[PDB]
């Protein structure tokens, strides 16, 4: 399996570039999710402050 | 081409490409499984290595994303509490 997968998977070398692109897109997807999470956090803070000011 | 399990996880991936604007990790869980299968049989060192390293980063970041989602839920709960009061 050592030399076997070496020669085989090296010939598969073009296919793996798409897998790299997959992982990179996964990272970008969760990055945008982190941006949305930050938007939600800041939204909760600002809205809670506004409600506090309305009731204070 | 395309592996059988690679095709299965890819089926789920293509079934949910961008239907998650904000969340910790839901579809990313099956993507974690996909990279697990990948690294179990993935080639090309150097380029490879960073994928399982970043996979471990994604696992730690998955726990951190769960913390961010739970804390955002706590912020929303406090907001609902102040609004109710």
């Amino acid at each position: 399996l050592a030399a076997a997968e070496a020669s085989l998977r090296d010939e598969i070398g073009p296919f793996i570039q798409l897998l790299l692109d997959r992982a990179e897109k996964h990272l970008d997807r969760q990055a945008r999710r982190i941006e949305t999470l930050k938007a939600r956090a800041e939204l909760n803070a600002g809205r809670l402050s506004q409600y506090s000011g309305d009731g204070h | 081409l395309g592996g059988d399990l690679h095709a299965q996880i890819m089926r789920g991936t293509r079934a949910r490409p961008g239907q998650q604007p904000g969340s910790g990790d839901i579809d990313m869980e099956v993507l974690l499984r996909g990279v697990e299968k990948l690294c179990a049989v993935y080639p090309l060192p150097g380029a490879l290595e960073r994928v399982p390293v970043i996979r471990q980063k994604w696992q730690a970041q998955s726990n951190t994303l769960a913390y961010y989602e739970a804390k955002i839920a706590e912020q929303q709960e406090m907001l609902d509490r102040i609004a109710q009061e």
